């Protein structure tokens, strides 16, 4: 049976998962008590008499975001052993999350990963939610994904990493923890989908017409992306597009596996009635650079491979007629060696809406996961950011004293140049 | 086997305390040089 | 051979255009993914029972007789479907038992034939890793500083060049070391594909 | 599961700590007697950070009161919220240092440090795992300066994996209480630079400026200075004691504010300060808070932020606030004056949001600033020192305790090493 | 363990001397 | 913190005292009524 | 009729037996008065008009603890002179309990056993309860086991005795009293079940979440182990085990009969609902080293023979499945000449909970009792305690004066040392 | 050192018995 295991690492991992697991409960009707009043088998496992538990572990070194779930409205849904906590946090230190503190808690993390994998019949993949700009989200996630590649082979890893923006970020040492995590997210993660913070702030500011939203409103429509890409396993549709379709169709070369994300209908309640949710409208709106969840200009680069995840009353013709107009437009440039660029998945369920959420109840939706060479421009922003800070070796003795040698920064930065030189290698026309 | 391990580990432990080639002796030499140069720098700074 | 000449000239032109070695290029990462797949499959088929899975139904109902098959029901009992999982421990499947390497592509000549190695000493890319370790030890002993200037961008060498690929991980090293005996029970000899 | 050890040294440390302990206990709901009277359970989730369990539900603080005179021990005990402290932690002397740094560190310090370090050790082992050490003291006295910085030295080797946070006032140039203020301050900084991992710096004349300008007090009393310092120290540990949208403990503040281990001195400021007559006219919105936060008048140091280029900054926000208006203000304040911010550190400002505001204010913010303006403050203490040192005035009172003048010359030189380091990184550039 | 076992052996063999 | 006797009985039932109705009535009667003095009476 | 005489000796046996007989009233519904408001015949004797008296004696030299039962909540349950008291206690002296002040009360105690044996139709076995660290449990326990072996030949004995711990013990001369009780524990008890005090301190602290437990908390789940042992006689089940079933299925040799014990589902009141209890899940916890009633390391030795008791709704499929997993776990090691290794007894009665007890209501249970070569580690550290004590003849003038000779220390140490030789050679590879 | 002396005394006493 289709069965996924999701891992949430770091303070961004739980808070996205809090918004994620709010949505999967309403999709299958699961109450916060954990009782439904066969499609639930992916993200939930039946337990005893009518009780369903999530197939997830919430691990974080800091106990603040973990016990908030333990005292929250979902205190009966999660297994108490699944919520793994620690004494002290990594405290924005990649060396603390990977060498000193992260060694003791990763043994208990794999004890429940093994327990979750044994109970379910067929694994389909791994869904990791973390922020590479933090200590636990990067350092402990680097060690955890290193375990999962060396132990659980041939099962794909879906990476949803919150990534720093050049315009604004909320930590001084964002360049270090993100550069040091680049080695782990290259070799180990099979599929990595990028997310950026204030690129999705502008989604709320412009599309949702809200001037002052917060992290709670930020992560709810992240869960819209996560649920839409996994919705083909849960519910029947015209084109059943599973997890293993993403790895076989969105990456041509095994280390350039970085893809974008974009949700097409992002409209409020009062804007929903005036505007006509046409399939040609949402497909045009999805490919618009404004609707991307990371700051990329697709005009700068070329598309490599695009996956389209349609939901609701989408007939298989309007998906074809809308995307045929996409190829004819000049502003959407594809790479020369990939004539067959699109992957279309059509599902048969409208997206659910949470009570109190900003998003309106819409008949149709598009979630596009696309590979582009403009994704290399994100890492170029972090490149000069790292080298200017590393020139005077500021904020280094925190990493040096916590197990790491000073040389580890050198191959980590020079690993990032291998990622940059790969993107402008594959973008070169022949 | 236990007696051989016993002899090796007592040999290393006891010989590290007195051996001039021991890492303990190397550390003691480094710390003594550090203390001597610190005291000499303090005295020279006061004299200057 | 027309396609091989075409691939050689495309690799040379791309390498000169982007500024890296032809073996360093992203187009030539096929054998690395192949030997990664072989290591993962051998590790999964040579794990112990508990690392493979401690499922009480799976282990017991597979081991109820000399035949190893489990019936996985799907749907209700009225219109039900069956998944016939067959999995014999300690042996690779006949259609999966293959250790594939290429002895004709010249870009793998320093590797002596790009193939799967199950010994911890020759696991991954050992020679380049040893050369990089010697280089960084020599630089540290010489006391030079490398990230001093922002005017000089670093040259873009790959993980296989630095010996920091997936295969060269210390954690595969220790896992293969701890499962080594039954790994050699499944796979008798690591062949040298150079000749 | 994270605990903070609080120790008060000197008359200044005891008076500030007494005003501080009545703020955090009122925030968590502990009455003067010691029991719980909080309306919400969120105040009760994290009490172990500052308090210990006792029989009958009493919550004894993790505070150790130390001073060489019994005079200030009676004042903190007889004052309100003073019965809450444990009688065992009240270690005290009888002789008194008498504003002499050598007396508090060499002659009668050693007969009191062995007593108090036993008190510190028994409560440090009581908790599951410590987060850091917090000390309130002064730099002009002898009972809080010489004795306080000795314990900071002694606690460093015993627990070197833990954080050191010092909330210490410095002598002011304009107002002087003691003739030998620079002698105790020059030697206390030399102890504090290597031992303490973080140093929050305060001063009396900048607190008097804030109590006069932003609060419009015609007569700022001696306790009104400590209330602003009390509001800061609750704001630094605001994330340990409460949940939040973005979490930042003491060590996360340490890694974001200290680029090099000698540049650990910070200038600090508490944001929402307005007089009671001007309370109803102000708009308590996060654009308005940020304007006051970066103002030079709101700083609690003598350092002028216009003169010194800001290396790193930390803003601990409290209240139900949108996360973009947190950091789009921080981006705006960087780009509006890029000549006042360090170029070689991108993203100079660290932000953190807590969802529990302090009592009486629906929003609050505490500013921690690592700037090279703080080397200007040490210049005056160095200027008053070498004015006295080259004539050796008031020096025989210091050499009578076994302390040679050998320590005096090296203590001045390491302060000169501090201000040379801040000045060197100030003129530092890219490439 | 060895010392006490041989000590009891010595004691019971010294019982033989008494007779 | 003033409590009623039936609230105290339900609190003992939640605290799993294991007492029956008569002994629960005797325990709640040996002390509306505050809760801290009930804690003190059981504590000493 | 299946029916067992249980005897409790010494101050430990009474308080263990007080919580034991507290439990036995709850499965059969016996009131504290002794009146019920055919399974009860194993432990309770029907007397006249609806009165059920226990088939037990409480012999102890010290009257300070026997009268507490006599004035406690269970005064009317016991016969007035089944509870046998004395004038003065042995007070940590094997000489007193065996020679001077044991001789007067052993003849009175043996008279009660003959009258209890006349009442019972088919006697199945004896259970002893004593502490080897104390004078009464060692001294008076040894003499009764010497006498009952002569008077009641070839009758099964199951020894539930408490040993000193390597770290925690409550007096000084436990090592002297334990080695003297060992000489009669080998020959005259057909089965001995190892029990330790602070091994249950770890069980109460980490599983029941009791920070400050007392002896009363320990005796309630010691009672749960013995009640799970004898539950097959009282109640019908899928696979039944007798007292004589244990012996010819667990002990291979006359001199090897010491065995460990583990009760696997141990959860407090507030941890009941969120936990899931599968048959193989609890059986995994039964073989965990931290969940054993003594401070042994079963990894050091090899499980030389093992047994399992299940209560409640456990199907015979899942016991055969869970045994299969334990056999091929590498951490648990068997001796090479024991291909089959287990006894599985399933009872159809769920475990009853004491009102106000620490344990929660559980549907299924394990009582894992196994014979291993790791029990030589208990006899080794205890012998070293006697070794470092007897070296300079400390605390010997007490033992010489009131009855015992010097040469019987030689026999006790030699018999113990020969036992250590047997545990090492039987577990040796052949 | 205590063990060797006691062993010499032990087998000396054994020879004395012989
Ligand atoms: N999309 C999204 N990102 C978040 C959210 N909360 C925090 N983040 C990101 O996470 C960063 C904060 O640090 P974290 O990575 O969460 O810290 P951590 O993973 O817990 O690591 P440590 O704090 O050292 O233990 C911010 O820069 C944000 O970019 C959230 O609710 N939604
Ligand atoms: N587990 C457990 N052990 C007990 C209990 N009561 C006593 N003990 C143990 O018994 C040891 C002391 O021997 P006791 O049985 O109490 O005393 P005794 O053998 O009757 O000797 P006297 O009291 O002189 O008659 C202590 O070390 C305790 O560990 C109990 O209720 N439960
Ligand atoms: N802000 C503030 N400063 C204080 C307080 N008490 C003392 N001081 C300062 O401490 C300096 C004198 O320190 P002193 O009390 O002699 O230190 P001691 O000798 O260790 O007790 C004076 O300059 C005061 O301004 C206080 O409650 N608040
Ligand atoms: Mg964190
Ligand atoms: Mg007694």
């Amino acid at each position: 049976m289709r069965e996924v295991i999701s891992i949430h690492i770091g303070q961004a991992g739980i808070q996205v998962g809090n918004a994620c697991w709010e949505l999967y409960c309403l999709e299958h009707g699961i109450q916060p008590d954990g009782q439904m009043p066969d499609a639930f088998n992916t993200f939930f496992s039946e337990t005893g008499a009518g009780k369903h538990v999530p197939r997830c572990i919430f691990l974080d070194l800091e106990p603040t975001v973990v016990d908030e779930v333990r005292t929250g409205t979902y205190r009966q849904l999660f297994h108490p052993e699944q919520l793994i906590s620690g004494k002290e946090d990594a405290a924005n230190n990649f060396a603390r999350g990977h060498y000193t503190i992260g060694k003791e808690i990763v043994d208990l993390a794999l004890d429940r990963i093994r327990k979750l994998a044994d109970n379910c019949t067929g694994l389909q993949g791994f869904l990791v939610f973390n922020a590479v700009g933090g200590g636990t989200g990067s350092g402990l996630g680097s060690l955890l994904l290193e375990r999962l590649s060396v132990d659980y082979g041939k099962k794909s890893k879906l990476g949803f990493t919150v990534y720093p923006s050049p315009q604004v970020s909320t930590a001084v040492v964002e360049p270090y923890n993100s550069v040091l995590s680049t080695h782990s997210l290259l070799e180990h993660t099979d599929v990595a989908v990028m997310l950026d913070n204030e690129a999705i702030y502008d989604i709320c500011r412009r599309s949702l017409d809200i001037e002052r939203p917060t992290y709670t409103n930020l992560n709810r429509l992240i869960a819209q992306v996560i649920s839409s890409l996994t919705a083909s396993l849960r519910f029947d549709g015209a084109l059943n597009v599973d997890i293993t379709e993403f790895q076989t169709n969105l990456v041509p070369y095994p280390r350039i596996h970085f893809m974008l994300s974009s949700y097409a209908p992002i409209i409020s309640a009062e804007k929903a009635y005036h505007e006509q949710l046409s399939v040609a409208e949402i497909t045009n709106a999805a490919f618009e650079p404004a609707s991307m969840m990371v700051k990329c200009d697709p005009r700068h680069g070329k598309y490599m491979a695009c996956c389209l995840m349609y939901r609701g009353d989408v007939v298989p013709k309007d998906v074809n007629a809308s995307v045929a107009t996409i190829k004819t437009k000049r502003t959407i440039q594809f790479v020369d060696w990939c004539p067959t660029g699109f992957k279309c998945g059509i599902n048969y369920q409208p997206p659910t809406v949470v009570p109190g959420g900003d998003l309106a109840k819409v008949q149709r939706a598009v979630c596009m996961i696309s590979n582009s060479t403009a994704i290399g421009e994100i890492f170029s922003r972090l490149d000069h950011k790292f080298d200017l800070m590393y020139a005077k070796r500021a904020f280094v003795h925190w990493y040096v004293g916590e197990g790491m040698e000073e040389g580890e920064f050198s191959e980590a930065r020079e690993d990032l140049a291998a990622l940059e030189k790969d993107f402008e290698e594959v973008g070169a026309e022949s | 086997r236990r007696d051989a391990m016993l002899g090796s580990l007592l040999g290393d432990v006891i010989g590290g305390l007195t051996d001039p080639n021991s890492p303990l002796a190397e550390a003691e030499a480094a710390l003594s040089h550090a203390d001597k140069v610190r005291r000499k720098k303090k005295e020279s700074l006061h004299n200057e | 051979e027309q396609q091989q000449a075409k691939w050689d000239e495309v690799s040379s032109t791309l390498a000169y255009r982007v500024g890296r070695a032809p073996t360093e290029l992203a187009m030539q990462r096929g054998p690395a993914w192949r030997t990664r797949a072989e290591l993962t499959e051998l590790l999964y088929r040579a794990q112990p029972r508990d690392a493979r899975g401690s499922n009480p139904d799976e282990v017991w109902t597979a081991s109820l007789r000399d035949a190893w098959e489990r019936i996985l029901p799907l749907g209700s009992i009225f219109s039900g479907l069956a998944i016939k999982i067959r999995d014999r421990p300690g042996e690779l499947p006949a259609t999966r038992a293959a250790r594939v390497g290429r002895p004709l592509d010249p870009l793998l000549a320093p590797l002596g034939g790009g193939g799967t190695t199950l010994s911890p000493a020759t696991l991954g890319h050992p020679a380049a890793a040893a050369a990089h370790a010697q280089h960084v030890a020599t630089l540290a002993a010489n006391g030079v500083m490398l990230g001093a200037t922002t005017n000089k961008p670093p040259l873009g060498r790959s993980l296989s060049a630095r010996g920091r690929a997936w295969e060269d991980s210390e954690m595969l090293k220790q896992r293969v070391a701890e499962y080594g005996t039954r790994l050699r029970a499944l796979a008798p000899h690591d062949p040298d594909f150079g000749a | 599961m994270r605990e903070i050890v609080h120790i008060q040294g000197g008359q200044c440390g005891n008076q500030i700590g007494a005003k501080f302990w009545e703020v955090v206990s009122d925030e968590h709901g502990i009455d003067p007697t010691g029991t719980y009277h909080g309306d919400s359970d969120l105040q009760l989730e994290r009490i172990n950070v500052y308090f210990n369990e006792a029989t009958g539900g009493r919550y004894v603080p993790r505070a150790i009161l130390m001073d060489l005179e019994p005079g200030t021990m009676d004042s903190v005990r007889s004052g309100p919220y003073g019965q809450i402290f444990r009688p065992d932690n009240f270690v005290f002397g009888q002789t008194g240092a008498g504003n002499n740094w050598a007396k508090g560190h060499y002659t009668e310090g050693a007969e009191l440090i062995d007593s108090v370090l036993d008190v510190v050790r028994k409560e440090a082992e009581s908790c599951d795992c410590l987060q850091g050490f917090q000390v309130c003291h002064s730099l002009g006295g002898g009972t809080g300066s010489g004795m306080g910085t000795l314990l900071i030295s002694k606690i460093r080797e015993e627990y070197p994996d833990r954080m050191m946070l010092t909330f210490s006032v410095v002598p002011s140039p304009k107002v002087s209480d003691t003739v030998v203020e620079p002698y105790n301050a020059t030697l206390s900084v030399h102890q504090l630079v290597e031992n303490a991992d973080e140093c929050m710096v305060l001063d009396n004349e900048a607190l008097y400026d804030i109590c006069f300008r932003t609060l419009k007090l015609t007569t700022p009393t001696f306790g009104d200075l400590n209330h602003l310092i009390s509001a800061v120290m609750s704001g630094i540990t605001c994330c340990l004691r409460f949940p939040g949208q973005l979490n930042a403990d003491l060590r996360k503040l340490a890694v974001n504010l200290i680029p090099f281990p000698r540049l650990h001195f910070f200038m600090v400021g508490f944001t929402p300060l307005t007089s009671r007559g001007s309370q109803q006219y102000r708009a308590l919105t996060v654009p308005e808070l940020t304007q006051q936060m970066w103002d030079a008048k709101n700083m609690m140091c003598a350092a002028d932020p216009r003169h010194g280029r800001y290396l790193t900054a930390s803003a601990l926000f409290r209240g139900r606030m949108s996360t973009k208006e947190v950091d789009e203000q921080m981006l705006n304040v960087q780009n509006k004056n890029s000549s006042y911010f360090v170029e070689w550190i991108p993203n100079n400002v660290k932000s953190s949001v807590c969802d529990i505001p302090p009592k009486g204010l629906k929003m609050s913010a505490t500013f921690i600033g690592n700037s090279t303006a703080i080397q200007e403050m040490f210049k005056r203490v160095s200027e008053q020192f070498t004015a006295m040192f080259r004539r050796k005035a008031f020096l025989h009172w210091y050499t009578g305790e076994g302390m040679d003048e050998m320590e005096f010359t090296e203590a001045e030189s390491n302060m000169n090493d501090l201000v040379s380091e801040y000045q060197q990184y100030q003129d530092a550039s890219a490439e | 363990k060895e010392k006490m076992m041989m000590s009891l052996e010595r004691d019971k063999l010294a019982a033989r001397v008494d007779a | 913190g003033l409590l009623t006797p039936d609230q105290l009985r339900s609190a003992l039932d939640r605290l799993h005292t294991g007492l029956d109705a008569a002994e629960k009535d005797r325990i709640v009667a040996r002390v509306k009524v505050h809760y801290m003095d009930f804690i003190r009476s059981l504590e000493s």
